[PDB]
């Protein structure tokens, strides 16, 4: 039908628009934050992929959790999740933000922020690096790519 | 390198390219040929009203030359 | 007279009675003073424009000049009095009334 | 119904002065001062006086952001009116757009009413001049001279303006 | 008097451009020579028509034909 | 026919803004030692669409506390004011010829201020409000010496009209005879614009976001284009002021090519500044115009006021 | 300056007796009476000269110079 | 008290804006100059007593140039009758004043 | 006729980016993502408190010196007269009245800021 290529190139459109115009947030924690200042130096350079910080949640598209989740920050950190607007994607890099880490088995260490956020992709490491978070960020891209929301629509 | 940033300059001095000169297309057009009159005075505007008059068509920049006369 | 004249004359009148019954708040009282110079001001340059009274141009610029010269001073009369009581109620000014 | 547009414009003006002397809050009140400048500045526009439009319409958005400036500093309030909050400032602004209207009403019936004065009821193109104001506009050299003839009155404005500093500087002093 | 300026100006050299400045502008004007030239330039733009006077019998000074030699020309202004 | 005048004028500078922002990132990453966006399309030219698509396609986010009349009102007043004043300008021919057109672009930027005032105001948060009273604090640091150096500028040129200005230009540029007035003139549409280094409102380091904290994408891409075009035409209202071009009445085409390049040397002068300053307190922005700027605009103004008649050169005023 | 005295002359010549065709079954009416006590020549007001014509040539006359652009 | 110090020692300070047929700047007539020089040449030096009923007719047409009331009834009047026989039909507009009028250059 | 025609044009260019910005995407709203953001942790007081301002005294200079020099911008058309002395008298006179005021407001430290 013609009805479904035109829901299937609209799709890809606005899936070529959100994934070609990444804008996280500027939310670190920790030793995974530098690397992931190292990942925004000249050698990596994610404004070329149209990656640009944006320091408020409300005009950010994604969230990369870089660092070590305590107990003392969870409350701020879900708040902040739940202040961005739809469509939000949470990246976890490090080992901190996805199962503990070192701090598994301290008192006051979240074990991974997957109990306080959902998470589209983890990121391996301690740290992992620029390089690495440069690949789960293209992975991010297509994760993205390969969404068929108005598809679903259209077959829903 | 640095010439990459020539590009969509190129393409900014195309964007500001089109409007004003449109403008004078537009002022080209409307006005027949010559260039939009100007009223920055009342006897300027004086002029425009006698001119329209005079024309005979309610078209200020038909102009009527002196062969009108005798 | 014409019909601009009626409708900036009910506007005065409208500033006034505005001015004339305070609603415990110092601004807005200063922001109908503001209302009423304003209104005087257009009637003013209404008049003027239309008399082609050329020299009396000078009048309302000047005019309106003397607007801060209460305005303005409207407001270094109420610091004083924001440094008086944490707020810039008109109720607070009552000590003089012994 | 184009040739009623400065009474159309001062009808919207009534209405920003209805708007802003119902005193609901300095943050609309100054809007609604906004608005009353704007559109006071299109009438006298409309008569010819172009710079005195504009004169007094960037003197008053700029005094009306101070004034902003100064309520949001100090003149503030934990929940602020907007026009409907209060029962006395809705009902006052009700009632004088009532009876703006009814005036326009009123007027627009008869083209003829008496409050105090009397006045008629056709636009007021009628009152123009019909005749050409050469290469200036009259009201152009009329503000000019203000240096060339009006000597006494820069003197005393500028001695008013020189006291009014010095005026605020000392009101302002708490010894 | 030059300790007072070489300290003011090592430490505020706008003031001292800006009183420099305007005592040009207030001193200089009435030193030129050529504030007249302004003056009669400003009085010889024709804003308002030359309304003709009555030709009573008796009037030497103004002419009858504007190409006639007598009356105010402006052959200074275009020479300058 | 007037419509589709003022489409051509409107559509084209959204354009350029758009372009302005790829230019702006792609600019100051390689004044950065690094590159900007090049992988989107052919050396990045589709990374202002995939913006634009996804700020339109995001949720609006209204806010509970908020009074939402106000903001919905101040970005439309914003975008409205940024697009009906770019009018004026004469390129080479202006779509509006005011007679009285300086006083009006004064008006109307001391009325944009208000879509800032009244987007901090609105959206109910201490940081909307800081930077809301900073865009007060920077309006009363600039305005009056702003208003001062266009009036001693006009000196010259004899009257408030943007179109005679190219005939006054017409020997030699403004520039040469007002200097110093040109330097604190690009200062004051520096810091009238809140670009850096007086940013002072969308603060990122002292707030988050500014009074646009509150506004998420669809709101918040009206001020964007409002700043990016504002920033524009005060580069045309510049070049037009202080870099008066030849004119041809028979080939306009020749002023449009040269006061666009020049405007857009202005705009990549602008980011040059962007790039390679630390950004000012904004109470030390206040001590700067009305201590180091102000006596000298007005010792400017005196001897502009004096030059022409001590010279015999008072300009024309038709 | 001749061209508008003649123009004006015609304008009020013809408001004038078409105010006798409009105005002929009103008691009490006199038809080009004066405002004025005095019979000086006094300058005319546009509500006298373009009171019985379309509204397309008030707004060209009254407001064609302020709204020009 | 009016201490009338201007023309005690000759300084002219308000006495240029106080009338509109002073001197105005580029000899700039006003719209009722003729009126207004009327009334004050009848009213000057008699006292305002005896020019309150000796020089009422120049100044009542001093005060119809300056708001022109009685002209705006004369215009509303004839309005009206035009519009009420446009109502009931028995008057037809001329040509000349319906647009196609060609008027005189 | 052109000047609202072209206020009325961007008028409605203006706010028609707002109700396509607003109908047209997938909303979802719940109590938790409109709340005001004060870097992740709930706000103590509200945004309506007094603001304590410091520049007031300059504001109120602000206030006199825009209409104040506003006097000076008819200056261009004010060489056209013929008088030109008593023009270039009483211009350099309001702008040195203009100049002793800030100097009389700089040292009586008026230009500094409260607390
Ligand atoms: C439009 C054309 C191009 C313009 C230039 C654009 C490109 C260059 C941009 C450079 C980067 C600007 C970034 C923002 C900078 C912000 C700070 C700033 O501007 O501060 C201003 C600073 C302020 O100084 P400050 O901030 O250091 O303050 C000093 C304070 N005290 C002294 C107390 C310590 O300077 C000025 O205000 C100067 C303004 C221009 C002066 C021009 C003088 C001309 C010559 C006059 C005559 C001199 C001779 C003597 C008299 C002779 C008489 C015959
Ligand atoms: C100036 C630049 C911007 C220009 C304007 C914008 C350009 C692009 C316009 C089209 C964009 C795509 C459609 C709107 C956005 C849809 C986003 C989305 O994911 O919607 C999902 C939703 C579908 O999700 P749903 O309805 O299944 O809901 C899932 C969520 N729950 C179950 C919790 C409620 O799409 C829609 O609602 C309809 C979208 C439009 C469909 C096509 C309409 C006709 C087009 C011709
Ligand atoms: C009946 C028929 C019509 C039916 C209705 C549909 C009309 C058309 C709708 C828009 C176009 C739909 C197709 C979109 C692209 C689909 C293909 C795709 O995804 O291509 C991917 C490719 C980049 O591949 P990538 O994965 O990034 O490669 C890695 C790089 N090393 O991507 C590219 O190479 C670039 C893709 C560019 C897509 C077109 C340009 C953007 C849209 C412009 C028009 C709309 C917006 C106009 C302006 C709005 C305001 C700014
Ligand atoms: C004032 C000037 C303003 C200028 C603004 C625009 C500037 C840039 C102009 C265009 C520059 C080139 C852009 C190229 C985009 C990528 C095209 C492409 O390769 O798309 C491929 C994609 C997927 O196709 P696929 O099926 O994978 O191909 C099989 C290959 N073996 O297929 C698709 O994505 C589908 C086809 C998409 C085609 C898009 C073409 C560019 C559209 C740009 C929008 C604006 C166009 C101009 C508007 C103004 C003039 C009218
Ligand atoms: C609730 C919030 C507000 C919501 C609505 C917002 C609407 C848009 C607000 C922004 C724009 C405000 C404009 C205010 C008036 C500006 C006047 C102006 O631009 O004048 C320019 C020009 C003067 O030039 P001039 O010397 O007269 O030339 C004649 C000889 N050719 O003038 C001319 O050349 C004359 C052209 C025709 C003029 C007609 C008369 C004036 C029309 C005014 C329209 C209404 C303005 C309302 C402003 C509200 C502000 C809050
Ligand atoms: C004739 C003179 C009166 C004209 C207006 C009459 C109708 C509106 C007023 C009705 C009476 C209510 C009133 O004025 O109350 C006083 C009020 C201040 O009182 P407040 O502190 O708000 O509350 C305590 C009790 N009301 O103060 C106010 O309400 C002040 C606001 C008055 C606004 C007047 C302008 C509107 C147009 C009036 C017609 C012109
Ligand atoms: C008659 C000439 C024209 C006069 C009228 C027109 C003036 C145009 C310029 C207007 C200037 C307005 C502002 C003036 C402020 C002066 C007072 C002042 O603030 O002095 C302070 C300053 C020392 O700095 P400080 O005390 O630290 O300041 C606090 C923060 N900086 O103190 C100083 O730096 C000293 C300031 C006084 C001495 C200046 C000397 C300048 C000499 C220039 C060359 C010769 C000029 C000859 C003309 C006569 C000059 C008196
Ligand atoms: S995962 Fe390792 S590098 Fe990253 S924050 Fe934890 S301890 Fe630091």
């Amino acid at each position: 039908s013609r009805g479904e290529y035109v829901v299937a190139k609209l799709d890809d459109l606005i899936n070529w628009a959100r994934r070609s115009s990444l804008w996280p947030m500027t939310f670190g924690l920790a030793c995974c934050a530098v690397e992931m200042m190292h990942m925004a130096a000249p050698r990596y350079d994610m404004d070329r992929f149209g990656v640009v910080f944006r320091a408020s949640p409300r005009q950010s598209d994604v969230m990369i959790v870089a660092g070590t989740l305590t107990n003392k920050m969870a409350p701020a950190l879900r708040k902040v999740y739940d202040q961005m607007p739809e469509p939000r994607y949470v990246v976890s890099m490090g080992s901190c933000a996805n199962g503990g880490g070192y701090y598994h088995y301290s008192y006051s260490v979240v074990r991974g922020c997957d109990r306080i956020v959902p998470v589209d992709i983890y990121v391996p490491g301690c740290p992992p690096t620029a390089e690495a978070l440069l690949y789960g960020i293209l992975q991010l891209q297509k994760k993205i790519k390969r969404e068929k929301r108005l598809r679903i629509w259209y077959r829903r | 390198m640095w010439f990459e940033v020539l590009p969509g300059i190129a393409v900014m001095g195309v964007c500001l390219f089109i409007p004003g000169m449109a403008t004078a297309r537009i002022h080209r057009f409307s006005n027949g040929g010559r260039e939009k009159r100007v009223a920055h005075y009342s006897y300027q505007w004086y002029l425009m009203e006698r001119d329209r008059r005079v024309s005979g068509v309610n078209r200020y920049y038909v102009s009527k030359g002196l062969e009108n006369i005798d | 007279m014409s019909l601009v004249y009626m409708n900036i004359m009910m506007a005065f009148t409208v500033s006034l009675t505005g001015l004339l019954m305070y609603r415990s708040h110092l601004m807005s009282s200063l922001l109908c003073l503001e209302g009423m110079m304003l209104s005087l001001f257009i009637l003013a340059t209404l008049m003027i424009l239309n008399s082609h009274f050329t020299l009396a141009s000078m009048m309302p610029i000047i005019l309106l000049v003397f607007a801060a010269c209460e305005a303005a001073l409207g407001l270094s009369l109420l610091v004083m009095v924001s440094n008086t009581y944490g707020t810039d109620y008109v109720q607070n000014l009552n000590l003089l009334q012994c | 119904m184009m040739t009623y547009i400065v009474f159309i414009l001062s009808i919207i003006f009534v209405m920003g002065f209805v708007g802003f002397s119902s005193k609901p809050s300095p943050i609309y009140g100054g809007l609604g001062l906004i608005v009353s400048g704007g559109v006071g500045c299109g009438i006298v526009l409309n008569f010819g006086g172009s710079f005195l439009g504009l004169m007094v319409f960037l003197i008053y958005l700029g005094g009306m952001m101070v004034v902003f400036g100064y309520t949001t500093a100090m003149a503030t309030e934990q929940y602020p009116e907007v026009w409907v909050s209060n029962k006395v400032v809705l009902g006052t602004f009700i009632t004088g757009l009532l009876m703006e209207f009814l005036m326009v009403y009123y007027v627009l019936k008869d083209k003829e009413v008496e409050i105090v004065f009397k006045f008629n009821g056709m636009g007021d193109w009628v009152i123009y001049d019909t005749g050409d104001s050469g290469f200036f506009s009259e009201e152009a050299m009329g503000i000019a001279a203000l240096y060339s003839y009006g000597t006494w009155l820069v003197i005393v404005t500028g001695w008013s303006l020189l006291i009014g500093v010095v005026v605020i500087m000392e009101i302002t002093r708490g010894n | 008097v030059a300790a007072f300026l070489k300290n003011v100006w090592a430490k505020e050299p706008v003031l001292v451009a800006s009183f420099a400045i305007a005592g040009l502008a207030v001193i200089l004007p009435t030193l030129s020579p050529y504030t007249k030239y302004s003056l009669m330039i400003n009085r010889a733009t024709p804003y308002n028509y030359p309304v003709p006077l009555r030709d009573d019998g008796n009037m030497p000074d103004v002419p009858s034909h504007p190409q006639d030699p007598q009356g105010p020309s402006l052959e200074w202004l275009k020479r300058l | 026919m007037f419509m589709i005048n003022v489409l051509t004028l409107i559509i084209p500078i959204l354009l350029a803004v758009a372009f302005l922002t790829l230019v702006e990132r792609k600019v100051l990453g390689y004044m950065q030692f690094r590159k900007g966006p090049n992988v989107v399309g052919p050396y990045g030219l589709l990374q202002p669409i995939a913006d634009a698509i996804k700020l339109f396609i995001k949720e609006p986010l209204r806010p509970a506390t908020s009074s939402i009349s106000m903001f919905i009102l101040a970005p439309i007043l914003a975008l409205t004011l940024a697009l009906t004043m770019w009018i004026p300008l004469p390129m080479p021919y202006p779509l509006i010829n005011m007679n009285l057109g300086v006083l009006f672009m004064l008006a109307m930027s001391s009325l944009a201020v208000y879509s800032i005032l009244w987007s901090g105001w609105a959206s109910n948060s201490k940081y909307a409000l800081i930077g809301a009273l900073r865009a007060v604090a920077q309006t009363i640091s600039y305005e009056v010496t702003l208003a001062i150096i266009l009036l001693s500028v006009l000196l010259m040129n004899g009257s408030f009209t943007l179109s005679t200005l190219i005939i006054t230009q017409e020997q030699v540029w403004l520039i040469f005879p007002a200097w110093p007035l040109a330097m604190m003139w690009f200062i004051s549409t520096l810091a009238e614009t809140n670009r850096a280094p007086f940013d002072l409102t969308e603060g990122e380091s002292e707030l988050v976001s500014g009074f646009n904290v509150e506004y998420a994408a669809g709101p918040f891409a009206l001020f964007f284009m409002a700043e990016y075009a504002n920033i524009i035409m005060m580069n045309i209202f510049t070049t037009t002021l202080f870099l008066g071009a030849f004119h041809n009445p028979y080939m306009p085409e020749l002023y449009t090519i040269n006061f666009t390049i020049k405007s857009l040397l202005l705009s990549i002068t602008f980011l040059w500044i962007r790039a390679s300053y630390p950004r000012f307190r904004y109470d030390q922005l206040m001590h700067l115009l009305w201590k180091n700027f102000l006596p000298l605009t007005l010792a400017l103004c005196m001897w502009h006021v004096s030059l022409p008649i001590l010279l015999s050169s008072i300009p024309p005023q038709t | 300056q001749a061209e508008k005295d003649r123009r004006v002359l015609q304008m009020l010549r013809e408001n004038l007796e078409e105010e006798a065709t409009i105005m002929k079954d009103v008691p009490g009416w006199k038809v080009g009476e004066s405002v004025f006590h005095t019979t000086r020549w006094v300058t005319p007001m546009m509500g006298e000269l373009y009171g019985l014509r379309t509204g397309e040539e008030i707004l060209s006359s009254t407001y064609g110079f302020i709204w020009y652009t | 008290p009016f201490f009338d110090v201007q023309k005690k020692l000759g300084v002219d300070l308000d006495h240029w804006m106080t009338i509109q047929s002073a001197e105005q700047p580029h000899r700039i007539p006003a719209r009722c100059h003729a009126f207004e020089k009327e009334w004050i040449e009848c009213a000057h030096g008699i006292g305002s007593i005896r020019a309150e009923k000796e020089c009422k007719i120049e100044f009542e047409d001093f005060r119809e140039c300056l708001l022109r009331q009685k002209t705006m009834k004369r215009l509303n009047a004839i309005k009206r009758q035009r519009d009420k026989l446009i109502k009931e039909g028995k008057y037809t507009p001329p040509p000349h004043h319906s647009g196609q009028e060609d008027l005189r250059p | 006729m052109n000047l609202m025609i072209t206020l009325l044009t961007n008028f409605t260019l203006a706010t028609l980016l707002v109700t396509i910005a607003f109908w047209l995407p997938q909303l979802n709203v719940y109590s938790e993502k409109t709340s005001p953001y004060e870097c992740g942790f709930d706000p103590m007081g509200s945004a309506r408190l007094p603001f304590s301002m410091k520049f007031f005294l300059v504001a109120i200079t602000f206030l006199l010196f825009d209409l104040e020099i506003a006097l000076l911008l008819p200056l261009p058309w004010a060489s056209q007269t013929t008088n030109l002395n008593t023009m270039l008298t009483m211009a350099l006179l309001l702008i040195f009245l203009l100049a002793v005021s800030l100097a009389y407001e700089w040292t009586q430290k008026g230009l500094e800021w409260t607390e």
